[PDB]
């Protein structure tokens, strides 16, 4: 029984409560974000249960600094308590040092709260996956990926949820690195439509030139215009 | 955060598990012998790392707490050099209240003080460093040993760490009471030399003595210098 | 800082912490008193001090401040730490309203204290069982037994030690009318209680009387001899 | 079954293994149903009386100035919960002097109840609460769960055998966002007669209702005032 | 976690301690050093650890520890606790003497150290101090005066008893408790070491006084071997 | 073992589920609530016949018109029933009124589902408090009872049973009453500890009573008012 | 109080007077101003005469024990950060205007200390009120790059400038000379304060005394 | 302003307070009795402040009743003089400076009689006679003049009188009734009060 | 009872939680080989991307302490970000608190002291990182050290870390018995030899102190270029 417990090690070195935390990941739905070079879209799934709930009954594009976003996969209450003690995080920096937070430092300081909350046996880990994404006016698209394991990568189109096996595959054969963002908010659907394989009542939002380091629910017109990439 | 609760105990024989455990990661560690001489002791001991590979001017296990008193161990890396930054602490807590240097006696006091807590106190394991004191203390020289329990006792020759039980016979054997310098040195080299596995290497041995000024690691070019007059 | 709850509900509603320390009153000494109507009395069949003992220190009978008075029964070193806070308590009662401190309200404070260790976090509740004796401003001389429940009695006899059942079933049987009078038909009914029990009081039993808020006095061996004299010739 | 010293633990697939038991442990709670319109939202609780006979334990609970909950789980840990909420909307009555907004009262409840969820032995708070109020938009209303995570939903039931009350609420949402009091709330109450076990009335003992919305205060409606609504005969 | 704790401070359900009489066990493994008092004054009388050369001189020894000018102490067990305690109580004897200008009469000392004794026995989840150590002093209250405690919390006067293997009930046949006249209590005291030796491998101490003023004496060398030849047979 | 603050494969904690057993064991106390008063009796179980039966402490009174009936594990309600009357008395001091029977009963239930072992300083409770009590009072709303459990869960009630008579004395409560009081309440209560007769033949020596009329405060009744209604049965 | 210190080519060269006068009257006529902290930094003090004391006591051992625990000779520059930082958060409630001074592995300078906390890398300073009785003397004849012995003969120059006009003096200059290899702690350098002389004897023998009662007592046996 | 005075017989000590317990322009009940009983044979006095004397001296008393009922014995009045010396020592500086000065009679039976005396600043010293108050000022050298080492009971008690009748002439406050107790070798024994 | 499962002793010695950590820093394997020169310790280290879908500039392990002391580190790279803010928490409080920026061997020494009372303590993993960590002090020349997840801190010339540490450490030790400013046939060769790649110069960081120069310097894939077609002898 090497297991249950975050401060015990296996008999090779795998710290059980941090794998059981990533499966955790792995049972929920998608939300992938793609970099390009006017900033960073992201688009999640939904996978509305009933009729019951209305239209973003629970939000997964959370913001955190009126820059930095908040795609999320995992449990929505660890989602949702990191997303918030990150908005006090660039609280303290804005408050602090006065500069308006680099998005590497946040995801640096974010990454190391979630990893030193799995060195205790009095607390579990996080069963989150999430990932930022900005640009200020000289830094580049920047987005990171955090896993519950505390690390944390600079990506151009990483995916977290549970169909991200088939959600790498696209973002890779879709040309990456010099197109406007306007065209891949619209070609997000295709991802999402694609990786959906069973009402995928989906959600983007991004940060932008059309935007200046914001973020919006789309405006509200792509939603009437990805939703024509039905019968792709 | 914290667990306010002792991991060490009772057995059901009576006698505590956590402890005959650390003397047991004692009794593993690398072999040092310690000489009470009629002026001056000598503390030898052996540093065979993996390969030659590493500086052997770079770590130390003879090292002095600050005015005259060193200590060497045998057993666990780092939980010695623990002991050493609170002994070092103690010993400046005394020194800046009674503007001498420590007494052997006390400073082996308080390094069994500290100790102690540690078979105590709330999830943490004990030290498992049975580390050994020197000291000139006015007069005449002192020699005591620390168990990780917190016991300690006073005497002429010791040894520690691997196959310790021929150290102590030996020593047993070839100790006089008059016997004072450089032959105390003599017989802790050819103490080592008991075992070493192999060669007798000045880089893999460091002594060190308390010649009534001040306790002092001897330079590398003086044990091979011994270690030509074998 | 160690904050594991020990004593805690079990199924069928067993709280078995506490009667742990029920067993641990049923294996102590045999303490018994007797609310004799002018007089209260004890009694604690004690081991071989004799052989080396000191009888100044195997005092089973302590007393408070002046006349309330305890016989604990059970692991007689935790008794001691409620010796100390009853006294300490007592005193600051003696400083608010200042009376001779009535029996009721020290008894409620060492029931009120053991029950706060049936409750705090890790501290296991005491295998002690008291026999609070005394009187109040009017006479009066309530006896009271508590327990490691932290519920106490205001009964008569309580013969709470580890042979005791038999002998509050004796008092049961033999306390009506007959010892109402000062002293010796009580003090006779409490030695003869107790050698019902193991043997002769020039070696094992030992007293305490109180009378009337004054005088709180043991029983020398030599003195105990006369009273268990006319006991043997009944 | 080593996964039972349990809120710090992971169940090898996903599962955190007692929080969504938790979540078993309002299923096993009353059953009530809330709802929105266009203008004013409602909320419908039956009562359960496993006594004699009782106010039955009264369930939708007065918190605020117009943002009204009903509870169904723990009563003692729901209580606790509704001193919370119920203090910081009065906290924000006092500093920022507006109405709290209905969703930031529920994500910093959605908060509150989650370091339970997080820390060591530390249950969390086994209540579903289905609150609802009338911010400066539409009248919303939340199911929130010990799993602290709340849902924007609208017309949502919890509790014993609510999943019937649900697939009656979910086909018929079409005449929503009009439908105003008189004929909404009879919609509510033939939405909540069916977790009901077959057997014919909805009497004015066991059901209380609460009206939130425009023009207003969250108001109450107990065993006289629920008379009125009376409709229905299946 | 509940998981790895030791549980010290819980009664067993025979009601003893588990954890306080394995600390009785661990005496029966190392433990000497019986303590005779006389109508003069009172000695410990000790053993060291083994015969191995190589130990160069003690000041006091391992056994006999100095607390005042008319009390010491003799300790069993494990040593590296009660070495703690013994500078813990020496602490205690000090500050009675900042409290009171007293020379702290012996039995508040044995009360104080028992007190904390206990506590450690109490609650904290802790080991407790695995050492049945004894005391010799003297007050102008009482006249000569030893206690004997152990790691259970409980004391006494214990007027010739002995601590460690091979249990003293050959004093409690040869002890005069009348009058003992302190050269023959040494006479008793290679007896008993005789039967359970010279300074190599013993370490007698005596107390005693000089108008007025205690003298606490560690019996050098060569009294040792006057009293080994101070038999012919025993 | 597992821990105070789990949740049990039944469905609610384990602590609480215990803590509806202990109440079970120890004696039995009835209370009803009637449109002229309250009344409330428990049989407190003397063990022996030696002794002192008129000091042990089971009907309570929180203040002058709120008196409580506790039964189960006695003298872990000490620190409720001390927190109910420092608690009455601190809403009379800052409010200068009478109180409800909900503040008290809302201000001691508060106390139950509150404990738990890494917490705040250790003079927080381990254990819930194993003891199932009823505060009979009377208000300006009317008189009435509150049970409550160990749970922290409390209800009105007009008619409750508790201790180890909690189904055949509340079944035969559930059906002789209705009315009123008239003064034959407490007589036709007192008859269903007569049916529950355990030991002795319910004597003014083994069963306490005591009433909270409005026109009065309290009544806790004394010995010849006790055989005075013993002898009318 | 009167304190210099200067450095030179090879190291510095401290110096104090030795007298300690509170209130308007000399306590002790002979008391080191020069303290240890370190084999290669003296440090000096002025100000109040208990501080200063504990100050350097303070910092001494925790320095030492900081050069033992990194096993090199400690630098001067973490003693002018340890006294800097540890003697400014207690607001200047200590007066402690002390100066120190080293050689060391970057070069030998030395620091002025301030009871506030403010520090000065200087070539020369003087602490106390006899900072202005020996600061003129550091303005005439003053060089830089200048040789031990003269420098010697200038702090000695100095403090007996301190000497002979201000009320902090005192009875003799003792100086430190800290090199590159060789420190020389001498104590008195001069002594320009002789105590002159008596004029007869005064005294009778087992006279001269009003005895009440007396009392012996032995000691050994 | 009021008035405490005590002479060391060879085997007694004796006690005396002025009966008067005053306010700002008028005097209260006279008796209110300034000696508080200790344990059986040390006995305290308190004046100074109105309001650290009946709660100081009392917490002493406390802590010595504490300490008989405690460990059997009593305290001698030395253990008791060096406590609330400390007590009041280690109260002085720190927060709330207990403004008392106190007599403490007493004796230990295998010593002689003992009568401690401090100020306010909690130093103490013994003395064969000791004043306080302001009336401290004009009786002390009548106890310089008439006291021998050796004094008999009447004599001392005498001798009370002459020191409380020249504190009736010239000391300009109305203390007309003052409290005598001897505390001797059976225990507390008060005489008669002494009035004008 | 628990000797696998708490940092305690077993029998024998042995607690079993730091050769379980030891087996941590082994999961993956990017392994890095230091070099050393007279005058220049350069750092080497393997670094593969999975999938050309990371940013392959934020994925390093190379980390920057201060303007002297540059560190890489194979462990678990969940734990190697908290061990390396720490270090650098530790190296600007040293400069803030004793004056001159910290030399690199105490600095090694207190982050194996840290790591210490990690495997010291209970309630705490010790986490799975090992410090391979260059600089240069003023005495002596460059140095490079490696605190283990025990705290045993040795003072090497050239050790390896990661996957493959035993045929790195003897190749190194086959080829420094021979006698290397350049390093070129050392630094890259201990990796191409033991694992058989070539590179090209993606995978592979380096980073460089001198002493001409003693800023840490990370090179790009001109200068390594450079230096792997300096491999053509």
């Amino acid at each position: 029984g090497y297991d249950l417990s975050a401060s015990t090690f296996s008999p090779d070195g795998r710290v059980f409560q941090v794998e059981y935390a990533m499966k955790a990941v792995e049972n929920s739905s998608t939300a992938i974000g793609i970099r390009c070079k006017d900033g960073v879209v992201f688009g999640v799934e939904k996978l509305v249960l009933s009729k019951l709930y209305e239209e973003g009954s629970n939000k997964r594009l959370f913001n955190v600094d009126r820059h930095v976003g908040m795609a999320v996969a995992g449990l929505l209450a660890d989602a949702r308590s990191l997303a918030d003690i990150a908005r006090e995080e660039a609280s303290n920096f804005r408050s602090n040092f006065g500069y308006n937070i680099p998005l590497k430092h946040l995801a640096d300081r974010v990454a190391m709260y979630v990893h030193a909350y799995t060195l205790y046996s009095a607390v579990r880990p996080f069963g989150c996956s999430f990932m930022l994404g900005s640009y200020s006016v000289n830094d580049g698209a920047q987005l990171y990926m955090i896993d519950p394991s505390g690390v944390s990568y600079g990506y151009w189109g990483c995916a977290i949820g549970k169909a991200r096996q088939a959600a790498k595959t696209e973002i890779e054969k879709l040309q990456m690195k010099e197109m406007t963002c306007r065209d891949i908010v619209k070609e997000v659907a295709k991802i999402i439509y694609i990786v959906h394989d069973e009402a995928f009542e989906l959600e983007l939002s991004w940060v932008g030139e059309l935007t200046n380091g914001r973020h919006e629910i789309v405006p509200k017109d792509i939603r009437e215009e990805a939703e024509k990439y039905a019968k792709e | 955060r914290g667990y306010s609760f002792s991991l060490t105990t009772f057995s059901p024989s009576g006698k505590l598990v956590q402890i005959e455990y650390a003397l047991a990661a004692v009794a593993g560690g690398a072999p040092s012998v310690g000489i009470k001489a009629a002026n001056g002791v000598v503390l030898a001991t052996e540093k065979k790392q993996k390969s030659i590979l590493y500086d052997e001017r770079s770590v130390h296990k003879v090292e002095p707490i600050t005015k005259h008193i060193g200590l060497v161990y045998s057993g666990m890396g780092p939980d010695y050099r623990v002991l050493v930054h609170r002994a070092r602490k103690l010993a400046q807590q005394y020194y800046l209240v009674y503007q001498e240097p420590i007494p052997t006696a006390q400073l082996v006091q308080r390094v069994a003080s500290v100790m102690q807590e540690y078979t105590q106190s709330g999830g943490v394991r004990p030290f498992g460093v049975s580390l050994l004191i020197c000291g000139w203390n006015e007069g005449r020289p002192y020699l005591f040993q620390s168990d990780p329990s917190g016991a300690y006792f006073a005497w002429k020759a010791t040894a520690m760490g691997k196959n310790y039980v021929n150290g102590k016979t030996f020593l047993e054997k070839r100790y006089n009471e008059d016997l004072e310098l450089e032959d105390a040195i003599h017989t802790a080299i050819l103490t080592l030399k008991e075992s070493f596995e192999g060669q007798m290497t000045e880089d893999n041995i460091e002594v060190g003595i308390c010649n009534e000024a001040g306790f002092r690691r001897l330079t590398p070019t003086e044990v091979k210098d011994y270690l030509a007059a074998i | 800082s160690y904050d594991r709850a020990i004593t805690v509900f079990s199924p069928d509603g067993h709280l078995f912490q506490v009667e742990y320390a029920q067993e641990a009153v049923k294996k102590g000494s045999t303490a018994v008193g007797v609310r004799g109507r002018d007089i209260v009395v004890l009694g604690v069949e004690k081991a071989s001090v004799a052989k080396l003992q000191d009888e100044r220190t195997v005092r089973k009978i302590c007393a408070l401040d002046d006349n309330v008075c305890m016989a604990f029964a059970g692991l007689t070193a935790d008794a001691r730490i409620v010796i100390n806070r009853a006294r300490v308590e007592c005193q600051s009662h003696r400083l608010t309203v200042e009376d001779p401190v009535t029996v009721e309200y020290i008894t409620r404070y060492i029931a009120s204290l053991k029950q706060r260790y049936t409750q705090s976090n890790g501290r296991r509740p005491f295998g002690i069982s008291a026999l609070i004796v005394g009187f109040d401003f009017d006479g009066t001389p309530r006896l009271y037994q508590t327990d490691p429940s932290g519920t106490y009695h205001a009964w008569k006899a309580n013969a709470i030690g580890r042979g005791a059942k038999s002998v509050r079933e004796f008092l049961e049987k033999n306390y009506t009318d007959d010892a109402i009078e000062t002293d010796d038909l009580t003090i006779k009914l409490v030695i003869k209680a107790l050698l019902e029990v193991v043997e002769s009081g020039g070696k094992n039993i030992e007293l305490a009387v109180m009378r009337r808020d004054q005088s709180l006095k043991i029983l020398n061996p030599e003195e105990i001899e006369k009273y268990v004299a006319e006991i043997e010739k009944e | 079954n080593q996964y039972d010293n349990d809120v710090t633990v992971w169940s090898p697939q996903g599962r955190i293994h007692q929080i969504e038991y938790a979540m078993e442990a309002v299923k096993q709670g009353s059953a009530t149903v809330g709802l929105k319109s266009k203008t004013h939202a409602v909320l419908v609780a039956l009562k359960r009386a496993q006594s004699e006979l009782a106010a039955h334990q009264k369930k939708i609970l007065h918190v605020d100035n117009h943002i009204g909950i009903s509870i169904a789980g723990l009563t003692a840990d729901a209580r606790l919960l509704c001193n919370f909420m119920r203090q910081e909307c009065l906290d924000s009555r006092f500093v920022f002097d507006r109405p709290l907004p209905v969703s930031r009262l529920v994500s910093l409840i959605g908060s509150k109840t989650q370091i339970p969820t997080q820390r060591y032995g530390r249950r969390p708070y086994g209540v579903g609460l289905l609150i609802a109020g009338y911010d400066d938009m539409g009248p919303h209303i939340f199911q929130t769960c010990p799993s602290a995570n709340y849902f924007d939903c609208r017309a949502m039931s919890i509790g014993a055998r609510s999943q019937s009350a649900r697939t009656y609420l979910e086909r018929h949402m079409s005449e929503f966002m009009e439908c105003n009091l008189d004929e909404l709330v009879k919609h509510g109450l033939r939405a909540l007669r069916e977790t009901l076990p077959a057997e014919q009335d909805l009497t004015t003992k066991n059901v209380s209702i609460g009206i939130v919305g425009k023009d207003l205060e969250f108001t109450i409606y107990d065993d006289d005032d629920v008379s009125p609504f009376l409709d229905g005969l299946e | 976690s509940r998981r790895y704790d030791s549980r010290t401070t819980i009664f067993s359900p025979e009601g003893r301690l588990y954890q306080v009489e394995y600390a009785m066990e661990a005496i029966g493994h190392a433990g000497t050093c019986l303590g005779i008092l006389a109508n003069d004054g009172v000695l410990l009388a000790a053993e060291r650890r083994n015969i191995h050369k190589l130990l160069d001189e003690v000041f006091f020894s391992e056994k006999i520890y100095k607390l005042n000018e008319d009390m010491a102490c003799s300790v069993a067990g494990i040593t590296s606790d009660a070495n703690v305690l013994t500078n813990e109580l020496r602490l205690i004897a000090q500050r009675y003497l900042l409290q009171y200008q007293e020379p702290i009469p012996c039995e508040q000392l044995v009360t104080a150290l028992c007190d904390i004794k206990q506590a450690y026995t109490q609650f904290g989840g802790k080991r407790p101090f695995g050492v049945s150590l004894l005391y010799i002093g003297w007050d102008k209250h009482y006249g000569f005066q030893l206690y004997q405690s152990d790691p259970s919390g409980n004391y006494g006067g214990w007027k010739a008893t002995c601590i460690g293997n091979n249990s003293v009930s050959m004093l409690k046949q040869d002890y005069k408790e009348g009058e003992m006249t302190l050269k023959s209590a040494l006479a008793l005291a290679i007896k008993v070491l005789n039967k359970t030796l010279s300074a190599e491998k013993v370490e007698i101490a005596t107390l005693t006084r000089e108008n007025g003023k205690t003298v606490i004496r560690v019996l050098k060398q060569k009294e040792v071997e006057q009293l080994i030849k101070k038999h012919e047979e025993e | 073992d597992r821990g105070v603050n789990t949740f049990s494969p039944e469905g609610r904690l384990f602590q609480v589920e215990y803590a509806i057993e202990a109440i079970k064991l120890g004696s039995t106390a009835i209370g009803i609530q009637t449109s002229e008063g309250v009344c409330l009796a428990v049989e407190k179980r003397i063990t022996s016949p030696l002794m002192e039966p008129s000091s042990i402490e089971k009907i309570v009174e929180i203040d002058a018109h709120i008196g409580c009936a506790m039964s189960g594990l006695i003298a872990d309600a000490k620190t409720l029933i001390d927190k109910a009357r420092v608690e009455t008395q601190n809403h009379w001091f800052t409010y200068n009124e009478t109180m409800t029977v909900e503040s008290v009963t809302q201000a001691v239930s508060n106390l139950a589902l509150q404990f738990g072992e890494e917490d705040a300083d250790p003079g927080a409770m381990s254990r819930p408090f194993g003891v199932a009590l009823l505060f009979g009072g009377v208000d300006e709303k009317g008189p009435q009872l509150f049970h409550m459990d160990p749970s922290g869960t409390f209800v009105q009630c007009d008619a409750r049973a508790i201790g180890s008579a909690s189904e055949g004395a509340q079944s035969s409560l559930q059906e002789v009453y209705h009315k009123s009081m008239t003064l034959k309440e407490a007589i036709k209560s007192s008859l269903i500890i007569l049916k529950q007769v355990m030991e002795e033949k319910l004597n003014a020596t083994n069963i306490e009573l005591a009433t909270v009329q409005p026109g009065q405060n309290f009544h806790m009744f004394t010995k010849e008012e006790l055989e005075e209604v013993i002898k009318d049965i | 109080t009167t304190i210099a210190g200067v450095v030179y080519k090879d190291g510095i060269v401290l110096g104090a007077d030795t007298r300690a006068t509170e209130g308007m009257v000399v306590a002790d006529k002979n008391c080191s101003k020069i303290h240890f902290i370190s084999p290669n930094i003296y440090c000096c003090g002025a100000g109040t005469a208990a501080d200063t004391d504990m100050t350097t006591q303070l910092i001494s051992s925790n320095l030492e024990l900081h050069s033992l625990s990194t096993g090199r000779l400690p630098r001067v520059v973490t003693a002018n950060r340890m006294l800097k930082q540890m003697l400014f958060r207690y607001q200047g409630y200590i007066g402690a205007a002390l100066v120190l001074g080293g050689v060391d592995v970057t070069g030998p300078h030395l620091y002025s200390i301030y009871p506030h906390g403010s520090t000065d890398k200087l070539p020369y300073v003087t602490m106390g009120s006899g900072s202005l009785a020996a600061m003129a003397v550091f303005e005439d004849k003053f060089r830089p790059d200048m040789e031990e012995e003269e420098a010697k003969n200038l702090v000695s120059e100095a403090i007996a400038a301190g000497i002979f006009n201000d009320l902090g003096s005192g009875s003799n200059i003792d100086l430190c000379v800290i090199s590159k290899n060789k420190l020389d702690f001498l104590r008195p350098y001069t002594v320009p304060n002789k105590k002159g002389t008596r004029l007869g004897r005064y005294r009778c023998e087992k006279g001269t005394t009003a005895v009440l009662t007396e009392k012996i007592t032995p000691l050994e046996i | 302003m009021e008035y405490l005075i005590g002479i060391q017989g060879p085997d007694y000590v004796l006690v005396a307070s002025d009966r008067v317990a005053a306010s700002n322009i008028v005097q209260m009940k006279d008796d209110h009795d300034k000696m508080f009983k200790m344990s059986e044979k040390i006995l305290l006095l308190c004046v100074g402040e109105a309001g650290d004397t009946v709660q100081f001296a009392e917490y002493i008393q406390k802590n010595v009743q504490l300490y008989k009922m405690r460990n059997g014995y009593e305290l001698s009045p030395t253990a008791a003089a060096n406590f609330t010396r400390r007590n009041l020592a280690d109260c002085l500086r720190s927060r709330t400076p207990y403004h008392v000065n106190l007599l403490l009679a007493g004796y230990d039976e295998h010593e002689g009689p003992a009568l401690y005396y401090m100020d306010y600043l909690a130093a103490l010293a013994k003395a064969p006679f000791a004043a306080h108050g302001y009336g401290a000022f004009l009786t002390l050298s009548i106890l310089d003049r008439y006291y021998t080492p050796t004094i008999s009971r009447e004599r001392a008690v005498e001798l009370l009188r002459k020191c409380l009748e020249e504190l009736q002439k010239r000391f300009i406050l109305n203390l007309p009734t003052f409290s005598v107790r001897v505390i001797d070798k059976d225990g507390i024994h008060n005489l008669e009060n002494i009035a004008f | 009872g628990f000797d696998r499962h708490i940092t305690i002793f077993s029998p024998e010695g042995r607690l079993y939680q730091v050769e379980y950590a030891f087996k941590a820093i082994n999961q993956g394997g990017l392994t890095s080989v230091a070099v050393r020169g007279k005058d220049c310790a350069v750092i080497v280290t393997q670094k593969k991307v999975p999938d050309k879908l990371l940013d392959s500039s934020t994925v390093t392990h190379l980390f920057k302490i201060t303007e002297n002391i540059g560190c890489v580190m194979t462990g678990m790279t969940a734990d190697s970000r908290s061990q390396v803010q720490r270090a650098r928490y530790e190296a600007a409080n040293w400069k803030y608190k004793y004056g001159y920026e910290i030399p690199v061997d105490m600095l090694c020494k207190r982050i194996a002291d840290i790591s210490q009372v990690y495997t010291q303590n209970a309630e705490m993993r010790p986490l799975g990182c090992c410090m391979i960590l260059i600089g240069i002090d003023e005495e002596q020349g460059p140095q490079v050290y490696k605190c283990d997840p025990a705290g045993y801190y040795c003072g090497f010339k050239a050790t390896a870390a990661g996957v493959k540490q035993t045929e790195s450490t003897s190749f190194l030790e086959k080829k420094v018995k021979k006698k290397f400013e350049q390093t070129v046939e050392t630094a890259i060769t201990c990796l191409s030899t033991v694992l058989s790649i070539d590179f090209k110069p993606s995978e592979i960081e380096v980073g460089v102190v001198t002493v001409e120069n003693p800023k840490f310097r990370i090179l790009t894939e001109a200068e390594i270029d450079a230096h792997l077609v300096a491999l053509a002898e």
